[PDB]
């Protein structure tokens, strides 16, 4: 209970304050404040780029860890009464790890796009450079969260497969198709992050 | 209260005020305030105003043994996204007897309906470094509580002022978008670690 | 003021605000969380709760 | 020309398009896959029928991919701010509708395989209920194409 | 004349029409689809009658689609600011009324389908109650049509 | 003369009037449909007579529509902000009163229907407590009409 | 002259008087109708005399209507902030005091009705308790009449 | 002279004095009503005596009202900010202390009446403890009177 | 001369000192009252001794009042910011230490009174514990007096 | 000269040292007092030994008082931010280390006492464990003394 | 030259690398220590083999250490924001990866320890699954070694 | 050149080292002390060995104190932000690593101590896993010493 009330309390108090601020800045005619242009312009392009790089890893690794803990715990729990489980079902672990590898590849590619601007003014930075910062953030967040959800998916269905296999061995190869449809999601997160990255250049 | 400088052409056009106006040449500081505000004989030569450009000009003859003129250069481009005219002081130029020292003015911008106010338009880092020199300079300046308005003025009274300091800054947004992002991540850390449990029993 | 001068809001004001807002939100959450934890603490009177 | 931050909303279009469809397709597949695997122990023959909720949740990932590709191939530093907002609308409109479809597919896929394993006549009903779930991803795609290619 | 960002509200209109109608229809389909799936084990003949909740949840998705298409085809590069807010209004009005209608079609559909398997007479009662659930979508549509064409 | 943002509040009036009344009517109809469905298992005869909680939830949906059309038909470019706040207050006043009425119709509709099966004399009581729930939607209308036409 | 936003607070006052008292009278009606309906199986006759909690819940909504009308008739473009703030205060004062009175009427009405079902003496007691509940809505009205007329 | 917004705090004072004291009085009345009702089955006589916690909860709303009227009479357009903050402080200081008193009267009322029905000697103890609950509002009133008049 | 938005902090001092202390004394009173009530059934004689935790909670409200009064009398139009913050720190320090002592008394009063009815020897242990509980209110007072006169 | 408003953090330091250590000592006392009270029924002799967790909890409040007084004595209107922050950090360092120590003292007091009544040999163990729980407050105090006097 | 705040992001980088990998390794060790405790009572001989998930959780925190040291050795006042954000990237990238890998090692460790105890054929299976979990920490390390040296 | 407000980060450094290390060591101690006192009833001979988790919890607080002193004795008025952020980084880096180690020490202490009473062989296993829990505080220290000395 207490942590749910804390997160709900923060979420409600935050969005209630954004409603009151949104109304108050509107009705007082302060629309020259709330300058989202100022926020996106003066917030450094390096921040967006590096959140993109670090999330492309860490959200993918958070997905793959979630995936490993879920399928690996059923593997071990069923493997008590069915020692055959440990080999065939390891594919659900290898597909979780593939979701992290999709992360690592995409984060290394984004890291190879990061370069020093040597500029501290919005016009001196110029459009290509802001566009790099944002598109690198977006690519990294796209792969990062797509892999997060793919890892949650693969482990879940891998737990399904391992608990079914423990009861009837012939089921494993037939069920295992669902982990392919899971692992497609991470790959689509990679394809989008590739396309978001494909046009950027920092410098 | 010291009376604002009021450039008059058919009507009041440019209003200017400070708590304290000062300058230095070779780091020798002087107070211009009594030489400026409420001075009916104040020399405004070379000043100009237009619908879309403005040039306030303050000339001092006895200052540092030289005729020194201070130019404020202000623009009011329409900005397409914002769809309001936005005032921006572009440059401050110290027209000295020998040459011109150039200062860019940083954050001096606001919506045209409203005026602008700042605690320290200044060349000194201790007072915000809003006046920038890309080259070495013999000059320093500080406008404590600088307030300016240079288009759609009415009467001698300033309109509502946009302040140079809001609830946030670029350094703070970068700070918060890290801290109030990694506190989401630390909360995931804290929610799982606080969800650790132990057995209430052990085996036979 | 007759000239309609500005309210003289200082520089550093975004820093004062992000000190006082986040220090007060930290203190107010530390009070609220602790107060919630002690207010909903188990009073532990199992010897009589059933009689 | 355009402002420097112009491409931010369009980037969040492409990212929302994929991420919320990945969330949809992952929950739709995860939920359905638990159903399929648990069900298959009782009725091992039913796997080749019971994969259909998963293929449906895979189509939601394809909808998120399609719009994210079209947005990403339509991004540039020179983008007008108007098109950049339309690209965000497109990305949310497929992404969150893909998520809405994923939720429905996941819930009805799991109930549908479980029902089907007791009563094989549900299978036609399950396909109809999945069509009415998966078509929300298609409506998200229609609106997202209309926005992203305008 | 108008803010270059003005289209952003009408774009959140088009998205919200679609997204919140999809979330309405998804919940309507998830909830009643679970009901149909469990129900069909006891009364298999009712599959091709009990589908009506799901069909009406699809109609809420259609209301989202109509307004989202209407807004998206009515957006323009230089859109007049109040005409953009009208489009936001239209999009939330149908979108969230669609969500509300979806909530009712979901719960009425699930309860009404299970109830009908217990009680063959309930079918006419369920349909009358589902019309009073689905018409909320239609009122959401009427307001949104009027706003989006004002 | 009049502010740029002025019509946004007028829009939020129309939209809220509809959306919160749809939420109210949806909740009223979801609880009432649950009650009628589970009631009907041992009472065929009541399936028609018991639909009155749903019908009164359908009226809350019309109180939302009426104000939402009345606001929508009065939005325009020149709106002087004051009329837009009046419209927001109208839209929240009917909308959230419709939400409160819908909450009450739901709870009294469920409990009242279940009780009516157990004791048919309850039915006149269920009508009386429902008049007192439905009238909150009417007060919501009265205030909203006054504000939106001041 | 007075700020253009000034009417907003008065309008939110009018809305608040209606909305928060409708929430109060709804909750009071919902709990009271639950208690009445649950009673009826054991005591079919008491369902008429047990309306009184619902009538008092209705009266809380009438107090919020009165202040919502008095505020809504007391509005003009140039309204001074001083007066608009009085109207916001009046609105919240009756509104949330009506909500408070509603929480009381509900909890008292349910427990009081279900008690009276088992104990015919309790009626004479619970009416006094319901009066000490409903008077909160009257205190809220008194402060709202007092505020809105300064 | 004052700024235009000056009266806001003082009005939130007047309203908060009534609102939070009405919430304290509602909570105390709701819990006391539940206790009284639930126990009266075993004790038909104690309903006439066990009203005292309800009366004391009512007295907390009176303490709110007193300050709310004293503040509201002390309002004007020209009010100096100092007196306007003092009125907010006074309003919270009675209002929330009334809410604290009402919590204590609620818990002591419910537990006290239940205990009294199981042991009639408790009645004196309950009255003493309820006075120690009720005086918390009166301390809140002292501070509100001191703040509102200096 | 001195800025306003400065008497406000001192008012929040006085308010907090009364409000959080009254909350502390309320939780102390409420928990103790539940204890004393439930206790009296098994040991009717102990009521007059077992009042001690209620009165130990009672002093917390009074410690709040002392500081509230001291701050409130020390307020003025244009109070020096330093003196106003000192009054805030005092007001919190008593109010929230009062709150800490309120919980401490509530929990050890509820447990201690129950324990004492099962074992009379606990009476001395209970009041010894209530020292190190009630002294927290006193320490809030000490620092609050130091701050209020610094 | 140096910033006004600087006092606020120094004042918050005094309040944090008191309030959080009072919360720590309240938790420590409370949790321990539930232990002592519930234990005493089984072992009426152990009461006077079992107080030591309550005494050590009280000492945590003394540590917070010591720093709070030292801070308050070290405040001035002209306080350089260096001293003002040093006072805030001192305040939190004892306040929250005392809170931590208070958590530990409350848990090991209760567990230590309940164990000790079942086996008197644990008493020395409860003391040794409790010294390691209490010394955290002493470390917090050391850092607070070092900071506030830097 | 560079902005005043510039070095801060690299600092939080160094902190997160140690803190988040500490949390992961702490959880890893706590789950594994619990599994070891529940396992040892039945299979005491097995402990020296069942230490594997603990030592692997300790290795995860070395990956945090290595990066937190590399970042810290790379800090200076004059640091350009590019190097500072690369170092924040290294910080979260090892940090949250180590955190996540620690969660997998903990949960797989607790299972693998309890599983091996009942079935010695799983000891190699637990080692293998944990090697995949450790490699997820190594991926965070690889990118954090890249970024901290870029 | 040096700004004002520089102290906040360095000071929150010192305080966070102490506070979070104290929280860590308080959780480590609370869980271990629960374990020891619940366990030792059956095994008096283990008291003077089962203290080791509590001793290791104390050492985490010492790592906190070391860094908090090392920071507190290296603050100066107008310190550069670079050293000040480094002192924050050091502060958090030990403090939260001590918190993480505190959780691990707590859990291995509770499970390892309670398990030992039924199986003496576990004690040496508990020591080893408890070194792996303790050493995270030491990695936190190593990083914190490094940052605070750049």
């Amino acid at each position: 209970t207490g942590l749910e009330l804390l997160y709900l309390g923060i979420f409600v108090a935050f969005w209630a304050c954004m409603i009151v601020v949104g109304i108050c800045y509107t009705i007082f005619d302060l629309g020259f404040r709330f300058d989202v242009a100022w926020f996106l312009t003066e917030t450094s392009p390096f921040m967006w780029s590096n959140l993109g790089i670090g999330l492309a890893i860490s959200l993918s690794v958070v997905g793959a860890a979630w995936g490993i803990y879920i399928t690996g715990s059923s593997i071990i729990g069923g493997g008590v009464k069915a020692p055959r489980i440990k080999t065939k079902n390891l594919v659900s672990i290898i597909f979780c790890e593939a979701v992290a590898i999709y992360g690592i590849i995409m984060a290394i590619v984004i890291s190879n796009m990061a370069e020093p601007f040597s500029a501290t003014d919005p016009k001196a930075i110029g459009h290509r450079n802001y566009h790099a910062g944002y598109s690198m953030f977006g690519a990294g967040l796209t792969v990062g969260l797509s892999n997060l959800f793919c890892g949650v998916c693969v482990g879940i269905v891998g737990s399904g497969a391992a608990l079914a296999d423990a009861q009837n061995p012939s089921l494993f190869v037939k069920i295992l198709i669902v982990e392919i449809f899971g692992s497609a999601i991470g790959l689509f997160g990679v394809i989008v992050a590739i396309l978001q990255t494909s046009r950027v250049k920092m410098g | 209260i010291h009376p604002p400088v009021s450039y008059n052409d058919t009507a009041p056009r440019i209003l200017f005020w400070a708590q304290n106006f000062s300058v230095a040449y070779k780091d020798e500081w002087k107070d211009l305030t009594s030489l400026t505000f409420g001075v009916e004989n104040l020399n405004l030569t070379g000043s100009f105003w237009n619908d879309s450009f403005a040039m306030l000009s303050l000339t001092y003859e006895p200052l540092f043994g030289a005729t020194v003129t201070f130019k404020f250069i202000l623009a009011s481009r329409f900005y397409p996204v914002s769809a309001r005219y936005w005032f921006t002081m572009e440059r401050l130029e110290i027209h000295s007897n020998g040459s011109v020292a150039h200062f860019n003015v940083s954050q001096v911008t606001g919506p045209s309906i409203y005026s602008f106010h700042c605690e320290y338009v200044s060349s000194l880092s201790k007072k915000g470094s809003l006046l920038v020199t890309n080259v070495p300079s013999l000059w320093q300046m500080t406008l404590h509580n600088f307030q300016i308005q240079a288009f759609n003025v009415t009467g001698e009274q300033f309109s509502y002022a946009s302040d140079c300091a809001g609830f946030f800054s670029p350094g703070i947004w970068m700070g918060l978008l890290t801290t109030l992002f990694m506190l989401f991540i630390f909360t995931y850390g804290l929610h799982m670690i606080l969800s650790l449990k132990t057995m209430d029993r052990f085996d036979d | 003021s007759p000239y309609n001068l500005a309210y003289k809001y200082n520089l550093e004001y975004s820093v004062v605000f992000n000190l006082v807002l986040w220090i007060m939100t930290g203190l107010a959450l530390a009070v609220i969380i602790t107060s919630y934890n002690i207010w909903n603490m188990d009073p532990g009177y199992d010897s009589i709760i059933y009689r | 020309n355009n402002p420097e931050y112009s491409s931010f909303f369009g980037v969040m279009g492409a990212s929302s398009a994929m991420v919320f469809s990945a969330m949809g397709a992952a929950y739709g597949t995860a939920k359905s896959g638990t159903g399929i695997a648990a069900m298959s122990v009782m009725r091992p023959e039913l796997i080749m029928k019971s994969i259909i909720p998963v293929v449906m949740a895979g189509i939601i990932a394809i909808y998120g991919l399609v719009v994210a590709v079209l947005i990403a191939n339509s991004l540039t530093d020179g983008i007008t701010l108007y098109r950049s907002f339309l690209q965000l609308g497109a990305g949310l409109s497929v992404g969150l509708s893909g998520l809405a479809a994923g939720f429905a597919i996941g819930i009805v896929g799991d109930a549908g395989v479980r029902g089907t394993a007791q009563q094989p006549r549900l299978f036609v009903g399950m396909i109809l209920i999945l069509i009415f779930a998966e078509v929300l991803g298609l409506y998200g795609l229609i609106v997202a194409l209309i926005l992203s290619t305008k």
